[PDB]
This record gives structure tokens, C-alpha cells and sequence, in this order.
RNA sequence: CAGUCAAGCGUUCAUAGCGACAUUGCUUUUUGAUUCUUCGAUGUCGGCUCUUCCUAUCAUACCGAAGCAGAAUUCGGUAAGCGUUGGAUUGUUCACCCACUAAUAGGGAACGUGAGCUGGGUUUAGACCGUCGUGAGACAGGUUAGUUUUACCCUACUGAU
RNA sequence: GAACUGGCGAUGCGGGAUGAACCGAACGUAGAGUUAAGGUGCCGGAAUACACGCUCAUCAGACACCACAAAAGGUGUUAGUUCAUCUAGACAGCCGGACGGUGGCCAUGGAAGUCGGAAUCCGCUAAGGAGUGUGUAACAACUCACCGGCCGAAUGAACUAG
């Protein structure tokens, strides 16, 4: 359908993040500490959920 | 805690010439000429035997000095740059709407078209920077090449084509559409 | 207009505001029409919602057979008595007030047309369009 | 009105969305407590008209997250630029339904605004009923009728020499 | 609403921009000198004096009474505390191997380590487990955890307060 060769290239720029639990920030998947000045630079990191 | 004294090393290699004034430094290799300013960092710079500069921070904080690595990455770049050249490839994606990429060039400004992203009637038009060579590659499959002197137009210029194709209303972890870097490397690699 | 609008109409003088009753023009039973609210309306301070020729409207009966009396129900209305300047240049208007009763959809719960009906109504909603007599 | 911790709910899974047991705060659009100013009087409810301001954002603009396939929806950010209605009942503020709309968000300005209006209520004097009192009379119990004064001064504002 | 003292009321004066209560100090009319509390960029008289560090805020902070902020967080930055690893090559980063004794002994439909379960010692080398995960119903097959190859000097963990 999409040659799976692209998703991993594809869902590594969309999926393969990691999301801030208090701004909803999108960060990359192995940052320590959110980016952003609101949330405190805080360390509190979920991943982003994947499809099923 | 004010090192008193920071050091990092540029090597220089044979056939490039390096010219720096103040804090304007002049690259000049094979495949053209690289300028840029660097008057806001306060840092020195020092010839040592025409194959070798040293940067050095007296006196600098922790910010301060971890400026200089920057600086070293960043000339280095240049020299790279000029001596190798940058190359991008990108790669398209797409589920169902193949996505017309092509070539225009209104007023001279060689434009970059695009066409039927998630079968949009919007056409989405990405200035080339001066410098970047655009390259409809064959051999493989929906890819396209920017090539170019100074990274930093080459990876702005590829970024920019990447942001100009975001999904809106739409659930990205499932609708994977788009334009997205598949390989960062040199146009003389592995010479 | 709404969910049955198919296309668009060109503005015309609001000539019926809420509260006026107004002629049933079909064969559905009712003998008139009470306004209480306009499809597509705009809000403002003090100002009464007004509908005017091929406005669907929430309308409800007043004088008819009993199983129509009592509750709330869609019409369109067809004949302004108001005069209103068409495009072309003229200004027209008929001798009363009517409209017919519709669906959500537009569908008349009615099968016939009396009297002449406006060129606008007929042109927005087809299914008033082919029981309507006559078109002007 | 908003956090902090996290036993659990959520098919599995604390934190998609909730969250007990605790604990820290904010606001003065509630009601309280006090009596500091006013009893040689600052015209008390409500409605109508009008202007501006606050954001704890209802919608519109752009985004982030999901137990976001799509549509619909939910949580959140920047955001007060623009808009937030017509009616039945009630004096009502409040409340409840009908209907349209993108939505029918929440508040302040001496609980905005009576030399701007109205007087429906409260809140003089007339009168009726119920309960209470022997009685005169009492009732945040019910009902009906009951005078709304002045700007030519200064400033403010809109215009005008 | 009570106790002791000092104040205002009855009180001016310098300072707290401004204030009945605070700080300094209580007053005849004048002249000179020195100070109090308070200040010395300009308004404003007086050092843009000297010295050691910290802080960059896309709501900084700026002086008691006094005109406010907390719980909880932050590889922002600074200084510390306690643990460990290290030239017998520390942490990273990149590369390879990761063997035999013996498939240790049950669960036998199947367990070298991996649906599970009582267990658990050796030989080879600088190094590799009677085994960490991916994997097979098992086995290998990958990987780790250990060392080796490069690298050449500090690295990690937890906590404290400015
Ligand atoms: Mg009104
Ligand atoms: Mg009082
Ligand atoms: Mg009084
Ligand atoms: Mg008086
Ligand atoms: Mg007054
Ligand atoms: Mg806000
Ligand atoms: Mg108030
Ligand atoms: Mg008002
Ligand atoms: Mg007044
Ligand atoms: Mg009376
Ligand atoms: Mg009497
Ligand atoms: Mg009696
Ligand atoms: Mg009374
Ligand atoms: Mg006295
Ligand atoms: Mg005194
Ligand atoms: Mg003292
Ligand atoms: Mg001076
Ligand atoms: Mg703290
Ligand atoms: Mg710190
Ligand atoms: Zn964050």
C-alpha cells in the first residue's frame, strides 16, 4: 500500500516523538526536559501514543 | 566559573584558503567561495602554520565557551562544504494522491510546484535559495536531490519544502503524507 | 433556505416578521401560517427575525384540521404582498401573503399549488417549483 | 476558580480523559463578620438606552494532544480584534421552556446609569382576607388603589467663532 | 477584649515620595561647626567612589512599619554534600566476538537462558552468563553484559541552597 520502507521514514518526522505531560509540546523521542518556558522546562515526558 | 583559558581546533586542509578579518571569515575552495559574520561571540582567532587555526575564549562562562564549539562546527561546515559539497535527498510519500512535484520559473525566481497533496487543487510554490541545485534524480523512485556550497541553505531550503506539506484536520500518526528527508551526506561522498 | 437550498438567491425586502399570519397556499389542509422563527436569520438587539419570499420558516398553524394545530413544523413561503426590486430593474409584489408547508428537507407535505407563486421561490426549492401553477 | 501528590477507573495502562485519601492557593460577580466614613438626608429593586474595560474564551483566527480511520467530539495554548438573539410565564435579579444562530461565555464601572425614562415590587397615609392579640393593633403572609421637583453655574463631552 | 512600656490625642522638625501613631530628634530669636535617621545617575544637596561574586526576566529587581504570594517543579546558572567508575585506558561515540564443560536439574506437548520452575559450578582466552532482552511450540537466529578495536581524561548517581 505504502511500502513500509516510508512509514519508518515517514512516522520518524510524525510519530516517533515524545509529548511534554503538561504543554502538550511535541519533542524528540529522547529529550530529558521539555523545551518550553511555560511548562518550567519540566521533566514529566509521556510518550506519543502509536496506532493500535 | 571562568575558564581562563578554552581551546578548540580547526584543521585546515590543502587546496582551501581561509581568509579572516576581525570576525568575517572567507573560505575559499574548488567549488566557489563561503562567507559569514561572526561579531557576536567575542572570540579570537589564530594562524598557526597555514594548515592550522586555533579559536580560543579567555575568561568565558559556561555559556561562552560552549559558543566556541559552535564556531568550530560551524567554519568546519564551510570548509566541508566547499571541499565536498551538501547534499539532501528527499523523499516523497504518499497513500493514495501521487504528489506532482515540479519545476517553474516565474520572473526567474525558479520556483518549486507542487501539486494533488492529499488531492488539494492548492498549488504550493518553495523559492530555491541561491546557491541550491534542485535535481529530479531517476534511478529511484519519487526522490529528489538538493545540492549545494553552504549547508545551511541546503537544510533550510529542504525544511522549508518539508513544512509546506503539514496535514491539517487530519490524524498525522495515520495520514504519513508527505515530503520528508531520507539522507543528509556530501556531493563528492566517499572521495 | 437551509439544508433544501439548492443554490443561491439575491436579497430581497424582508416583508414578514415574526408574529404575522399568513396564508396557507397548498391543499395540505391548512387555512394559515404563523411565524415564529426564519431559517438563515441573523441576530440583533430588539430587532424581530423577518422572512421574506422562498424563506423557509418555522412556522406553525393556526386555522386547519386539528391533527396540523399544535405543534411546530417547516414551511417556505411563496407570496410576499410586499414590494421587493429584482435585479432586472422592477419592482413587484402580489395581493397577499402565502406559503406552503415542507419537510426539513424541503420536501411539501402538500401536493398542489394555488395561485401564482414568486420566480425566486420556485427557483430555490425544485420540489415547490414542480407543483406550482404558475411562476412569476 | 486553579494547582501539587497519586490508591484506583479507563479491556492491558496513573496521568488520552478522570481521580479518592490529603495538602497549597487565587478572586471579591455570593453570602457572611466588623462598624471605619455618611442620619442639618450620596434618591435603595428591576427593566429600557448607552459607552468602555477584565479574561477565568462560547464562537470566529492559527496551532498542540487523544481511548483523533473519516465525520463528530474531548483536553490545552496564543488570543478580548469581532459577535453573542427573538419570544411564552413572573415586578422580578434568578429560574424554566419554544426557536433561530457560529455562539446564544462569565463579570465590573458607587451591587454603572431616576435634575436619562418607567413605577411593576418593596416602602407612608385608604381598604379587604387568613392567623395572632380581649383590646388599640402585629405579620420578609396574600390582594387593590396610591404627586417621581430644578440645570441658565463650572468642569467633562459634541459641535461652533 | 486584657498586661507592661513607649507614643498620638496635646506635636511642630529631618527621613519613610505621599500618611496621628514608624526611624531620628522634640521647638525662644539669630550666626558658625559637627552629625542622627536617611542618602550621594538625573529630578536632588552629596563618590557614574573603591572592592569580591551572583542574576538576563517574550510579567527581572530595587530597602523595615508598607501596601502582599504559597505548596510543588526546572542538564537555566553558581557553590556545595554523600556515594561510587577511572591511564590495570573513566563516560560517550563509532567496530567485532560474545565459545566449550553441559541441552546444568524438574515442568516432557516443549526449555542450551529465556510459556515456567527448585537452582548456579568449571575450562578457553585481553573477553564473553548452568545467561538480559528480540526470538521458536522447542533449537539455533539476532541482541545484551562483558571484554577487546579507535579515542585519551575525567564520568555517573542521589541530595542541599543562592
Ligand atoms: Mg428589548
Ligand atoms: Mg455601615
Ligand atoms: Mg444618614
Ligand atoms: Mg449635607
Ligand atoms: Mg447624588
Ligand atoms: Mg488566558
Ligand atoms: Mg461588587
Ligand atoms: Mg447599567
Ligand atoms: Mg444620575
Ligand atoms: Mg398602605
Ligand atoms: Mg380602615
Ligand atoms: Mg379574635
Ligand atoms: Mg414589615
Ligand atoms: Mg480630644
Ligand atoms: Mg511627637
Ligand atoms: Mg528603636
Ligand atoms: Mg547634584
Ligand atoms: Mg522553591
Ligand atoms: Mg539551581
Ligand atoms: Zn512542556
Amino acid at each position: 500500500i505504502i511500502e513500509p520502507s516510508l512509514k519508518a521514514l515517514a512516522s520518524k518526522y510524525n510519530c516517533d516523538k515524545s509529548v511534554c505531560r503538561k504543554c502538550y509540546a511535541r519533542l524528540p523521542p529522547r529529550a530529558t526536559n521539555c523545551r518550553k518556558r511555560k511548562c518550567g522546562h519540566t521533566n514529566q515526558l509521556r510518550p506519543k501514543k502509536k496506532l493500535k | 566559573m571562568k575558564y581562563i583559558q578554552t581551546e578548540q581546533q580547526i584543521e585546515v586542509p590543502e587546496g582551501v584558503t581561509v581568509s579572516i578579518k576581525s570576525r568575517i571569515v572567507k573560505v575559499v575552495g574548488p567549488r566557489g567561495t563561503l562567507t559569514k559574520n561572526l561579531k557576536h561571540i567575542d572570540v579570537t582567532f589564530t594562524k598557526v602554520n597555514n594548515q592550522l587555526i586555533k579559536v580560543a575564549v579567555h575568561n568565558g562562562g559556561r555559556k561562552h565557551v560552549a559558543a566556541l564549539r559552535t564556531v568550530k562546527s560551524l567554519v568546519d561546515n564551510m570548509i566541508t562544504g566547499v571541499t565536498k559539497g551538501y547534499k539532501y535527498k528527499m523523499r516523497y510519500v504518499y497513500a493514495h494522491f501521487p504528489i506532482n512535484v515540479n519545476i517553474v520559473e516565474k520572473d526567474g525566481a525558479k520556483f518549486i510546484e507542487v501539486r494533488n497533496f492529499l488531492g488539494d487543487k492548492k498549488i504550493r510554490n518553495v523559492p530555491v535559495r541561491d546557491g541550491v541545485t534542485i535535481e529530479f534524480s531517476t534511478n529511484v523512485k519519487d526522490e529528489i536531490v538538493l545540492s549545494g556550497n553552504s549547508v545551511e541553505d541546503v537544510s533550510q531550503n529542504a525544511a522549508d519544502l518539508q513544512q509546506i506539506c503539514r496535514v491539517r484536520n487530519k490524524d498525522i500518526r495515520k495520514f504519513l503524507d508527505g515530503i520528508y528527508v531520507s539522507h543528509k551526506g556530501f556531493i563528492t561522498e566517499d572521495l | 433556505s437551509g439544508n433544501g437550498a439548492q443554490g443561491t438567491k439575491f436579497r430581497i425586502s424582508l416583508g414578514l416578521p415574526v408574529g404575522a399570519i399568513m396564508n396557507c397556499a397548498d391543499n395540505s389542509g391548512a387555512r394559515n401560517l404563523y411565524i415564529i422563527a426564519v431559517k438563515g436569520s441573523g441576530s440583533r438587539l430588539n430587532r424581530l427575525p423577518a422572512a421574506s419570499l422562498g424563506d423557509m420558516v418555522m412556522a406553525t398553524v393556526k386555522k386547519g384540521k386539528p391533527e396540523l394545530r399544535k405543534k411546530v413544523m417547516p414551511a417556505i413561503v411563496v407570496r410576499q404582498a410586499k414590494s421587493w426590486r429584482r435585479r432586472d430593474g422592477v419592482f413587484l409584489y402580489f395581493e397577499d401573503n402565502a406559503g406552503v408547508i415542507a419537510n426539513p428537507k424541503g420536501e411539501m407535505k402538500g401536493s398542489a399549488i394555488t395561485g401564482p407563486v414568486g420566480k425566486e421561490c420556485a427557483d430555490l426549492w425544485p420540489r415547490v417549483a414542480s407543483n406550482s401553477g404558475v411562476v412569476v
